[PDB]
Parts: structure tokens; C-alpha cells; sequence
């Protein structure tokens, strides 16, 4: 359960939603929200796995 | 080896995309401003706000545009939180003059248009209106001022050129009138002809954020794999009938780890669940490619 | 004056539906047992026909009557309130609840036998009417809060038996949310026995039933038990 | 708008760099040179395109581009040129003087 | 290949790089 409510969490970025990002922000401001993102979730992976 | 291994995860792929948004309302009043019995004059300005649910598709359809450009995307419909329109009737050689940064006698004594603004100047032939030649009351602007205006210069104050060999307080010997029949009266047909203009600035954006273009909604597709969007939540899955009581003010619904399980259509008011697309992972058993190429 | 003992003005922080589960959140509430002005003061004629006091709008505001008299008509939200700056009017009918947002220089009252009538308004942007239609004794909250330029009003009526706040637990659904964009400071309340606090940042452990309502709710730092259910987002111990 | 991910008339009509580029976008101001004093309008830009352009794709058709429900052939109430000049003269603001 | 085909092995080499920059979406074959 905690894996899943981190889906949730911004890490920083201005919306957990990358359709959200892809859509309000020009491709390298979304890259950037989108890679900030993706560094959330493979430590919450880390984590898990760990 | 022989074994079982593991690879890529499988999924279902939608096979269509729909989108749904509540019922239309009523839309901005640009009908009444082109579709007008008089036009309206550079001080009867009006400003458009809000049902506006702006929709420009109307305005292709109904006069035939022959000046028509947009300095933002044309097509786009798109956001503003505001438009600013703007009427008035001028001669088809000041049209052209009507555009950021550009000066002759028309603007820097009428309608001044600042620098960076969305100004999408429309125009079309008045001639059915004023087809009188001797001159028309609804739409004057302001041929002369006694000075340059700044951009968005109040139009709602006029005034006459204060033109003279003494000083001038409007009208007077040597005055120029804004009311002469200058534009209004055809004469030719082509050319100087009065030419119905509208610009809308578009270029207010503030923290309300509410006018903007129509937004389209396809049919409502159940109990297969779609992608939706739901006023702006979007996503993949399958929508089924949802056995579940929204309160009258929810719009979607979640599960105990934060995730969307539920929507309520814009249109039907019907709670729909949404069940994920089926996905897994995929084993490959092999008896190992030294004895058969055999797999499961 | 400053009543306390007060445990009400939850309301739903989202239009989120959740059935049969305990919700954390850090939103804005009205704190239970925090302390709440109770206004004698301006009861009956009170101080009618020679003033009318001014309350600041922090953050936002929890109102609650239960005059059935409908003696309360509206309220004004903004700062100057003297058509130096915008302000936002709320009017209440017997049909028709209107709400207009523009600069006004006053509005009708500074025995009850005319009202209605306003003084002068001018250059209006914003209007809004009728989101509820209308709105033997009866309970009505409301929570005022103004955010990212959103002005939005929350209320619940529910029926009494004569008591003064009849106990048990009710939640606040939303009303209206419009996008007003304005500065609220101050707001001051119109009539023709009303309770005023206000909300501040907390925490809140929400109980959500079956059928989508809000049954309970605990504050967060309210007591160390109830820090110890929101640790285990549990009403069980 | 000449720099990756931006957008505007140039970026999705004219000119468009990818994404991922690497490369140098050098500007200076040539109004002393290309703008005349009753106008220059050799310059043309691209305003009207039925789809957005791909990156370094260089697309110079003229075709009518139609706007409205009916086709037509030649200019046309909904039927635009897809080029609209721009008149550089030494009087407009920096916003509007051309650059090289 | 210099050497039917006998469905050997083989791979090919970069030639040429020509920034047309143009739709190509269809095309024809030459023959004399
Ligand atoms: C607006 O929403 C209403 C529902 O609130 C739609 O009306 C329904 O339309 C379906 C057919 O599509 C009928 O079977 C229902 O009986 C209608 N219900 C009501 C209450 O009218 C309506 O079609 C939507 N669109 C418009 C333009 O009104
Ligand atoms: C490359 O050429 C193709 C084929 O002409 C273009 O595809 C067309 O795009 C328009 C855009 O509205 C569609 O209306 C046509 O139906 C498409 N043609 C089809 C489906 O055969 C494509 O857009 C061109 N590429 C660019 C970048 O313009
Ligand atoms: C939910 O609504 C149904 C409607 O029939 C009712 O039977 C049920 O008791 C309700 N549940 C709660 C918890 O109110």
C-alpha cells in the first residue's frame, strides 16, 4: 500500500500526474518535473525491494 | 537453459480514446456583436466575460472574412480569463493600419494597439449596411484627435481635431470632424469603402482564468479498454456500471492507496467504475535451445 | 462572547467519494474547542441603526445561525469596502441567492420594515445567482474561504429541536466555488443570534461511510489521543 | 521561439529544432539593413499550416489553406494565402525590427 | 555481395547522409 500512495507524492514537482505535466508544461520543463519524478519513484522502489 | 525466465509485461491496449465534458452552455455574445442590426462605435465597446464559453468556429461560418489575422495561432481556439473586444467601422485603406506598432493618421488618432498583445484583427465589407452613400450614425470612430492617443487610449472620451490658425476647443474653423461622412459613404464600392472591423485583444491573463474555447466531448464508450478524459482526469481503463452512491457534489472517487476507481460522466450524471486494463507478467518455458527450440 | 466548547465546522476538504475509510488531511479548519465570539453585541436591535462592527477574514471563516426569522441576509467580503477596491456582495432571497462582485461605496443598512433597496454600484464584473434556490427551526453553517483566487462557500441546514447546537456530528457539503480573484481582509454581516470563528491550517482524521458522508472526524493536536489515531489513522486505540 | 521545445508561428510553421539538440542559435539586429523605409516585404512567414512542422523540415508550398467547411480555389472569404509578409520599417519598436 | 539467395549472414555498412529535409512519405523505382 505504501508503494502505491507513493504515486502519489510530488517529490518536489508541481503535479504527481505526468499527463498533467506533458500537457501545462513545454517539453523541457515537463523532461525536467517528469526526470525529478522518476528519481521519487526508483527510490521508492529501492526501498521496497530493499 | 532450460527453465523458466522471465520477460516483458503484457497489456491490453485500448482501441479508442473518448472524451467527456459537461453540456454546453450558452456561448460568448460575438453573434450579437457581428449580427447586428448597428454596428457598434469605438466608445460602445463591449467586454466579453465569464457563460462566455467562447467558440470561433461561429464567426468562420457567418460573414465572409477577407482580412482576418491573428497574431496568436488563427485556428487555435485554445485560457484568457478575459477578451477585450473591441468594434468599430472603418475605410478599407486604413484596415492594414490597424496593427501593433504601425502609426498613419488612423491610431495614433483612434485606436492606438500596443506591442505583444493578441491582436486579432477581423474585417468584412459593410456595403450592405451602408449602402446609402450619404453617411451612417452606428459605427464612428475617431477620424482626428488634437493628439497621439496612447495604446488602449480611452475611446469612450471623443473628440474633434483641434486643428486651426488659433487654438481650436473641438469645433471650430479649421477643425476636422470625426462625424463627416468619410468612410461611412461608399462612393466607389471597392477600395474606401467602409469595411465592418472588429479586434479582440485576448491578452489579459490574470488570476481568474475563466473564458476559453469550447471543449468537445465523443459518446461514452463502456466495458472495453479505453483511454478517457473526465474534465481534465485521464487515464486507461475499462468503464463499467458503477453500483456506488456519489454524493451530489463528487465528481470521481478513489481506493484506500490513493488511486482513481470511479467518475462521474459530465453529461448522464451516471457513476462509472474504472477497473484496470488486465496486464501481467509473461513466463517463457523452454526446454533449452541445445535440445528443442520448443517453447511455452 | 468568546463561547468555546465548540466541535463543528468539518467540511468536505475535496469531491473526492471514499467509502469506509479514515482520511488524513492537512487542509483549513474551525479548531474544536477553539474559541468562538458569539455576538448581544448586535443581537435584536443591538447596535442596529448606529453601527455595525467589521470582522477580519483570516485564511477564512466559519458562520452558523439559527435565527428563523431569516433576520441575516448577506455578506460583504473585501478589503477598503468603500469603492477604492473591488469587494464581493452576497445577497440571500426567498428565491433567488445573488452574489455580484464589483467595487460598491456601501450597501442598504449602516423597525425591519423595508430592505432591499442598495444605494449605487458601478463598473461590475462579476455575477453569479441561484446555485441552491433558496438558500421549523433550522440550523445554518457556512465556511467562507477565499484561496489561489477562488472564493468558496460551503454550507449545511439541518433541523433542530429548539436546542441551542444540537449535538452529533454533521460535515459541510460545498455550495459554490467561483473564480472571483480578489483580496479578502475583512467581511461584515447584513441584517434586515449568529455565531463567527475561524479556521486555521490543521490536520484532520476524516471517517467516511459506505455511502460517501463524513460521520466523524477527529483534530489532529487537539489531545495526545487523538495525535495517537491520526499516527494510526485508526478511531480505534 | 528558436530554441528547443519552444512554440509560436516560427517553431511550428517556419522552423523547428528537435528536442534534443545541440548547436548554437545566433541572433543580431539588422534593421539598419533589411528594413526599408516604405517596407520590406521579401521576408515571408508561414501563418496558416493544416499540420505542426517536424524538426529541420523545410516546407515552402504556397497552397491555398482553407480555414472554413467549403474548399475554394483562389483567395476566398475562408481561403487564405498561407504566407503573410512583414513590412520591416526603421520606425517600428525593438519587438518588431527584424533580426538575422 | 559478390559471394538464390543462400540466407547468409550479412550486414550493411553507413553510405550517405543528404539533409533533404522533405515528407518522403512515398516513392518510385528507375528503370532504364
Ligand atoms: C444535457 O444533459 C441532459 C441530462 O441532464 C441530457 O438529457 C438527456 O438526454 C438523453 C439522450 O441523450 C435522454 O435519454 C435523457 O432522457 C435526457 N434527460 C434529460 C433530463 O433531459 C441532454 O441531452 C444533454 N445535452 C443537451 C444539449 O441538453
Ligand atoms: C506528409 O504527407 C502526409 C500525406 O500527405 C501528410 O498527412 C496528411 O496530413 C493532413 C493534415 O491534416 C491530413 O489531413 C491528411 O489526411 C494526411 N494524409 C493522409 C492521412 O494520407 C503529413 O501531414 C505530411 N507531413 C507533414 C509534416 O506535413
Ligand atoms: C446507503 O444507501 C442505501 C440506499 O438503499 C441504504 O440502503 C444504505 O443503508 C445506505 N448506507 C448508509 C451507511 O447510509
Amino acid at each position: 500500500n505504501t508503494l502505491v500512495k507513493q504515486l502519489s507524492s510530488k517529490f518536489g514537482a508541481i503535479s504527481s500526474v505526468l499527463n498533467d505535466i506533458l500537457s501545462r508544461l513545454d517539453p523541457p520543463e515537463a523532461e525536467v518535473q517528469i526526470d525529478r519524478l522518476i528519481t521519487g519513484r526508483l527510490q521508492s522502489l529501492q526501498t521496497y525491494v530493499t | 537453459e532450460k527453465g523458466i525466465y522471465q520477460t516483458s509485461n503484457f497489456r491490453v491496449q485500448p482501441t479508442e480514446s473518448i472524451v467527456r465534458f459537461p453540456n454546453v452552455t450558452n456561448l460568448c455574445p460575438f453573434h450579437e456583436v457581428f449580427n447586428a442590426t448597428r454596428f457598434a462605435s469605438v466608445y460602445a465597446w463591449n467586454r466579453t466575460r465569464i457563460n462566455c464559453v467562447a467558440d470561433y468556429s461561429v464567426l468562420y461560418n457567418f460573414a465572409p472574412f477577407f482580412a482576418f489575422k491573428c497574431y496568436g495561432v488563427s485556428p487555435t481556439k485554445l485560457c484568457f480569463t478575459n477578451v477585450y473586444a473591441d468594434s468599430f467601422v472603418i475605410k478599407g485603406n486604413e484596415v492594414s493600419q490597424i496593427a501593433p506598432g504601425q502609426t498613419g493618421n488612423i491610431a495614433d488618432y483612434n485606436y492606438k494597439l500596443p506591442d505583444d498583445f493578441t491582436g486579432c484583427v477581423i474585417a468584412w465589407n459593410s456595403n450592405k449596411l451602408d449602402s446609402k452613400h450619404s453617411g451612417n450614425y452606428d459605427y464612428w470612430y475617431r477620424s482626428f484627435r488634437k493628439s497621439k492617443l496612447k495604446p488602449f487610449e480611452r475611446d469612450i472620451s471623443t473628440e474633434i481635431y483641434q486643428a486651426g490658425n488659433k487654438p481650436c476647443k473641438g469645433k471650430g474653423p479649421n477643425c476636422y470632424f470625426p462625424l463627416q461622412s468619410y468612410g461611412f459613404r461608399p462612393t466607389y464600392g471597392v477600395g474606401h469603402q467602409p469595411y465592418r472591423v472588429v479586434v479582440l485583444s485576448f491578452e489579459l491573463l490574470h488570476a481568474p482564468a475563466t473564458v476559453c474555447g469550447p471543449k468537445k466531448s465523443t459518446n461514452l464508450v463502456k466495458n472495453k479498454c479505453v483511454n478517457f478524459n473526465f474534465n481534465g482526469l485521464t487515464g486507461t481503463g475499462v468503464l463499467t456500471k458503477s453500483n456506488k452512491k456519489f454524493l451530489p457534489f463528487q465528481q470521481f472517487g478513489r481506493d484506500i492507496v490513493d488511486t482513481t476507481d470511479a467518475v462521474r460522466d459530465p453529461q448522464t450524471l451516471e457513476i462509472l467504475d474504472i477497473t484496470p486494463c488486465s496486464f501481467g507478467g509473461v513466463s517463457v518455458i523452454t526446454p533449452g535451445t541445445n535440445t528443442s527450440n520448443q517453447v511455452a | 462572547q468568546s463561547y468555546t466548547n465548540f466541535t463543528r465546522g468539518v467540511y468536505y476538504p475535496d469531491k473526492v467519494f471514499r467509502s469506509s475509510v479514515l482520511h488524513l488531511t492537512q487542509d483549513l479548519f474551525l479548531p474544536f474547542f477553539s474559541n468562538v465570539t458569539w455576538f448581544a453585541i448586535s443581537g435584536t436591535n443591538g447596535t442596529k441603526r448606529f453601527d455595525n462592527p467589521v470582522l477580519p477574514f483570516n485564511d477564512g471563516v466559519y458562520f452558523a445561525s439559527t435565527e428563523k426569522s431569516n433576520i441575516i441576509r448577506g455578506w460583504i467580503f473585501g478589503t477598503t469596502l468603500d469603492s477604492k477596491t473591488q469587494s464581493l456582495l452576497i445577497v440571500n432571497n426567498a428565491t433567488n441567492v445573488f452574489i455580484k462582485v464589483c467595487e460598491f461605496q456601501f450597501c442598504n443598512d449602516p423597525m425591519e420594515s423595508e430592505s432591499g433597496v442598495y444605494s449605487s454600484a458601478n463598473n461590475c464584473t462579476f455575477e453569479y445567482v441561484s446555485q441552491p434556490f433558496l438558500m421549523f427551526k433550522n440550523l445554518r453553517e457556512f465556511v467562507f474561504k477565499n484561496i489561489d483566487g477562488y472564493f468558496k462557500i460551503y454550507s449545511k441546514h439541518t433541523p433542530i429541536i429548539g436546542r441551542d447546537f444540537p449535538q452529533g456530528f454533521s460535515a459541510l457539503e460545498p455550495l459554490v466555488d467561483l473564480p472571483i480573484g480578489i483580496n479578502i481582509t475583512r467581511f461584515q454581516t447584513l441584517l434586515a443570534d449568529y455565531y463567527v470563528g475561524y479556521l486555521q491550517p490543521r490536520t484532520f482524521l476524516l471517517k467516511y461511510n459506505e455511502n460517501g458522508t463524513i460521520t466523524d472526524a477527529v483534530d489532529c493536536a487537539l489531545d495526545p489521543l487523538s495525535e495517537t489515531k491520526c499516527t494510526l489513522k485508526s478511531f480505534t486505540v
